[PDB]
């Protein structure tokens, strides 16, 4: 003839989250750019010889 | 599918509430709330 209880009373838990982030960064550019690449000699010839 | 159908979306104030209760008044329960705003910034125009 026993009842249960409609619920069960459950304990409570507290969570406490920490999250942490730090960020550096440096950047440098510098001195002289200077071309890699240039035009060289040219030769040509030409005649008729008739 | 496709790349029409037209929802709405609701906005604002919102809570859900669902309690159970004991015969020492413990209240039992899961509760939903929610506060949103319509911003700006991160709107698209399509």
């Amino acid at each position: 003839l026993a009842t249960p209880s409609p619920f069960d009373m459950e304990k409570m838990v507290w969570l406490d989250v920490n999250i942490l982030e730090i960020r550096k960064s440096v950047l440098e550019n510098f001195g002289v750019d200077w071309s890699k690449q240039i035009p060289g000699p040219f030769a040509a010839f030409g005649k008729d010889f008739v | 599918a496709a790349g029409q159908n037209v929802t709405y979306k609701d906005y604002g104030i919102k809570l859900e509430f669902e309690p159970r209760v004991d015969d020492d008044n413990n209240v039992s329960m899961r509760v939903l709330a929610d506060v949103s705003d319509i911003d700006p910034a991160t709107s698209v125009s399509l």
